[PDB]
């Protein structure tokens, strides 16, 4: 979209920044949710 | 100074920007969990 | 103060202008909206080698006579063409008025091509093509419109590949000319001691016969490695806005700003809704790379941090050059003959410096930052280029981080 | 001279302009 | 006051090597494009002082007191000349103030 | 209204006309050419030209480029043999500065040396940049073998000469010929009266007639130098009229008879031109008035081997002309050619202004255009022989460059 690039991209700045943001929010989400995969993957053997 | 201080207008937004970059990278690398804490993302 | 260029139409289409000044003696040319953009590959050097067969004899005026009758009153005959427009146009006195009008009229309609001079017209264009060549900057210029408006006819060159040049016939010719020499489609202009209505009497009288019936920025570069040149010509452009947009005054303004290689001239080339924007250097192989480093910096600062002195500079500067008002006759109505066929209306030097004075730091740091920050740029280099960068590097200098 | 020859044609390579510059 | 300075100037020690004063100044960049625009003879006697001082201060020596440089007689020589260029240089950046 | 010329009590002219143009020009005339030169300080107004820019005793150099670049005005040096000329345009708004730039130019310079040390290479790049074509080298090489002393000076600083020039030889140069009684100051689009006021901020300095120029003395000669060029650039000339004198005119009606050049952008353009034809090859007449002497005579480029025949060729078609063999419409045509070439040149407004400025210095008086084409008018056909047989009579002086194998030499010519 012409908005992200317009806005976002841009600027060089706004291209740390979002990757900054992006950065911050990344972990939390592939943590998780590879937490749970690997959770998941080893449903039963853990020490619960 | 004034051609100094228009320049400066021009770069005080994205200088400011990059700071702010800078700030969140801070934040996130820092794992700083008091001003992460408030945000709505949890580290547990 | 100075007075407005008067703009009538004929049955024909062909719209009249005269701008009447004291000077005694005038410029009455002829502009015709055809260029090498309209030709189709088939025909890409017909305007260039009816330009050349446009002076040698007409069927009431056949062969040399012709130009004895412009020698007779002193005149001056010239004739150019770009990629757009055509242009014959004739400096003469203003009591000879009449007469040259009359031989602009033979010239556009009525103009006999002999097949003998067909063949010697053929050698001179062949010849001088193989010559042209040599001059650098105009084979630099050719590359850059090639490289950056591939696929188009806008790539094209006004002169056509020798191989048209040889393969012309009269028939091809003629539909050159009787397709792209529709009244609709040309000015007749008039600059100096000249009175509109005598003009305009003079257009009806002869001059009314004449019948009534996108482009692609390819951001690429061109590089012709010859390293037994002396000297290396780079030029650098973007996509330039066009002929209607206003803001190409805004841009020439930053071009009065720029004005390290031992040449180093701004261009701004506009042609319907294309151009190129950009800059063109002449420079030793051991110094190309600093050039270029130092010009993508100076473009980049205009978008990045432009005071307001410098604007003011470039206003003035501009202005002054655009002052065309009594520079010459022959420049005047040039201007007055580009005018009618690119917008359509004479844009008087008042509205010019309105939209000048409308200039601000602000404005033109926004507007250059539309057209050059962060845009593929079209390369062409002749000579020691090997120093020269490639597409990254100068990629990477149309911005900054 | 230069006018022999024309770019050669990328447009196996040309993808499918500012409408798009910024898309792209 | 002059004789104070004429005391001090004894006590800097440079007239001993045989130096000018203004052979003393640090070469700034103003202080370079002053002694480059100074004539022929003047910049071969900064030179030839110059090197006959640094070669008596490699021997660890002075010159005999006959031949020292009298505080009357030193000569501002790139006194002038710098001036300009620190004139020019202000003007210079003025008009890049504004 | 039209031009207005006060001559001031200390010799300065002061020429002017309001026009109301948005651009206005101010230019300055002096009789310091070339020709005032000698052996000893050759090649002193080039430098002297190319030193326009430098620190002046009221304007430092940084203000004498971004004070004239600030306001957009434009500062040039033309120089002749006989005149320089200083000219300034710019927006009416700021002409005020632009004659204090431009009168501490021409009155009061400084003449650093470290300044002029810096321009002898820009004084060597010049000269190269000049003589990158044929037409200058040729034209030089002309006058140096057509004169002895006065107006055989080149244009151009000589090789050995650059690296020799000083501040006292420009001073002296300036000193004895910028003087008041030479000088002339021509506005178009200002008031007259802001010119009689600034001619007195300055050029009131110096009052006197200048150091007034040797005699220019004939000495006929002909140069050849083999340069390679495929084409024989050769110049054949004598020695004509002053600019003054009637027979001048007659000279000029005689070119464009002859031909001066294509008036197309290149056929029977001309007797010259005419005169069989089977090759390429360009001819013209050449003609340069200076004050106190001319040169009259032909211009041939031409394919190396036929540079013989075609150059005969020529010259006998001014031998045919020294013969009476002419036609009165050619010498009517020749003189529509004439005052529409001179009306085309004082159509622009730097032309103008340069035309004025010479009249002025020349003659003191401004002839109206229309003055001048009834007195083109009065040259009449005998008139024009009689030129042409002055030039085929005279002593010749032949420059010549190419590969000069079949070039004939003025004996056999």
């Amino acid at each position: 979209p012409s908005r992200l690039y317009s806005l976002l991209f841009r600027r060089t700045s706004t291209f740390a920044l979002t990757i900054a943001v992006g950065a911050l929010f990344f972990e939390r989400a592939f943590d998780q949710g590879a937490d749970a995969i690997y959770e998941h993957i080893n449903e039963g053997k853990l020490w619960k | 100074g004034p051609r100094y201080r228009e320049l400066a207008r021009n770069w005080i937004p994205t200088a400011g920007m990059w700071g702010t970059v800078g700030a969140v990278g801070l934040v996130w690398a820092t794992d700083w969990r008091l001003i992460l804490d408030w945000v709505p993302y949890i580290n547990g | 103060s100075v007075p407005e260029t008067q703009v009538s139409i004929l049955d024909n289409g062909l719209r009249v202008a005269s701008e009447q000044s004291s000077h005694a003696t005038c410029t009455v040319g002829v502009w015709i909206d055809a260029g090498s953009r309209y030709e189709t590959e088939k025909n890409n050097g017909a305007g260039y080698f009816l330009e050349h067969l446009a002076f040698k004899g007409t069927k009431n005026r056949p062969g040399n006579a012709l130009e004895k009758e412009v020698e007779s009153i002193g005149a001056h005959l010239n004739a150019y063409s770009t990629r757009e427009h055509t242009a014959y146009l004739i400096k003469a006195l203003s009591k000879d008025l009449p007469k040259v009008v009359e031989l602009l009229a033979d010239i556009v309609q009525n103009s006999s091509l002999e097949d003998s001079q067909i063949e010697k017209e053929r050698d001179v264009i062949l010849r001088e093509m193989q010559e042209n060549d040599a001059s650098m900057q105009n084979v630099v210029f050719d590359y850059l419109h090639a490289t950056a408006f591939q696929g188009t006819p806008l790539a094209q060159a006004v002169e056509g590949p020798s191989e048209n040049v040889r393969r012309l016939s009269r028939t091809d010719l003629t539909d050159y000319l009787n397709r792209h020499y529709k009244a609709p489609r040309m000015v007749l202009a008039a600059a100096g001691g000249v009175e509109h209505q005598q003009l305009l009497d003079l257009a009806q009288k002869h001059l009314s016969s004449v019948s009534r019936v996108p482009c692609r920025f390819t951001g690429s570069e061109i590089r012709h490695r010859d390293d037994a040149l002396p000297l290396a010509h780079v030029a650098i452009a973007v996509e330039g806005p066009g002929w209607a947009n206003p803001d190409n005054v805004t841009l020439q303004v930053a071009n009065a700003i720029i004005g390290l290689c031992q040449s180093f001239q701004t261009f701004n080339i506009s042609y319907s809704d294309t151009g190129l924007l950009g800059a063109h250097f002449v420079c030793d192989a051991m110094s190309i790379d600093d050039m270029v480093f130092f010009l993508q910096g100076q473009w980049m600062r205009l978008c990045t941090s432009a005071t307001e002195s410098e604007v003011t500079r470039g206003k003035n500067i501009l202005r002054n050059a655009l002052v065309s008002h009594l520079d010459g006759t022959t420049p005047v109505c040039e201007d007055i003959g580009r005018s009618l066929l690119t917008y359509g209306r004479r844009i008087p030097l008042a509205e010019w410096e309105s939209r000048i004075q409308e200039v601000d730091a602000q404005m033109l740091r926004d507007i250059c930052s539309k057209y050059f920050y962060d845009q593929c740029p079209a390369v062409a280099g002749y000579g020691p280029i090997e120093q020269l960068p490639d597409y990254n590097r100068i990629r990477s200098g149309m911005f900054w981080l | 001279s230069h006018t022999d020859v024309k770019v050669p044609d990328f447009s196996d390579y040309r993808r499918a302009s500012k409408e798009s510059s910024e898309a792209r | 006051l002059d004789g104070f300075r004429k005391w001090y100037y004894n006590a800097a020690g440079f007239n001993k090597l045989g130096l000018m004063r203004d052979d003393t100044l640090h070469e700034t960049e103003d202080v370079k494009e002053a002694i480059r625009r100074l004539p022929e003879d003047l910049y071969n006697d900064r030179m030839f002082r110059i090197k006959r001082a640094l070669d008596l201060t490699m021997r660890h020596q002075i010159l005999p007191k006959d031949q020292w440089t009298k505080y009357e007689e030193d000569k501002f020589y790139l006194e002038p000349y710098l001036k300009e260029v620190i004139r020019e240089r202000k003007e210079r950046e003025e008009w890049a103030k504004k | 209204q039209d031009l207005e010329f006060t001559k001031l009590p200390n010799g300065l002219v002061i020429a002017s006309l309001e026009n109301y143009a948005p651009l206005s020009r101010i230019g300055l005339f002096v009789k310091a050419g070339s020709r005032y030169e000698d052996s000893n300080n050759l090649g002193t107004s080039h430098l002297l030209r190319l030193a326009s820019s430098l620190t002046t005793k009221g304007a430092s150099s940084f203000k004498i480029t971004r004070g004239i670049e600030a306001v957009g005005g434009k500062l040039s040096v033309t120089a002749t043999r006989e005149n320089m000329a200083y000219t300034v345009e710019g927006i009416r708004s700021d002409i005020e500065i632009l004659m204090e730039f431009l009168l501490n130019v021409t009155t009061a310079p400084e003449f650093r040396r470290w300044e002029v040390a810096a321009l002898r290479s820009q004084l060597k790049i010049d000269k190269a940049v000049a003589f990158q074509n044929s037409q200058t080298r040729i034209i030089e090489n002309l006058h140096d073998v057509a004169y002895k002393n006065a107006l055989a000076n080149p244009l151009y600083c000589p090789d050995y000469r650059m690296g020799k020039i000083t501040s006292e030889e420009l001073h002296y140069f300036v000193q004895n010929h910028f003087t008041s009684a030479r000088m002339a100051l021509v506005g178009l689009g200002v008031s007259h009266s802001v010119l009689k006021q600034v001619a007195e901020q300055f050029l009131n300095m110096r009052g006197g007639l200048g150091l007034a120029g040797a005699k220019a003395k004939y000495r006929g000669g002909e140069i050849r130098e083999q340069n390679g060029d495929n084409l024989v650039h050769a110049a054949i000339v004598a020695e004509s009229a002053a600019i003054g004198n009637a027979e001048a005119n007659a000279f000029s009606v005689l070119q464009h008879l002859l031909g001066a050049g294509p008036h197309i952008k290149n056929n029977t353009t001309s007797l010259l031109s005419q005169s069989g034809s089977h090759q390429p090859f360009d001819v013209s007449a050449f003609n340069a008035s200076y004050s106190d002497s001319g040169l009259f005579g032909i211009y041939t480029i031409s394919q190396a081997a036929a540079a013989g025949e075609v150059i005969n060729a020529a010259y006998n078609q001014v031998k045919a002309v020294a013969q009476g063999n002419l036609s009165s419409a050619d010498v009517q045509a020749a003189k529509n050619k004439l005052k529409a070439g001179y009306l085309m040149s004082v159509e622009t407004s730097e032309g103008f202004l340069s035309e004025i400025g010479s009249q002025a210095l020349a003659a003191g008086s401004y002839m109206p255009p229309s003055t001048v084409l009834q007195q083109i008018d009065s040259v009449a056909d005998a008139d024009v022989v009689k030129a042409a047989k002055k030039f085929v009579s005279g002593k010749k002086s032949m420059a010549a460059s190419g590969n000069l194998g079949h070039t004939p030499f003025l004996d056999e010519l």
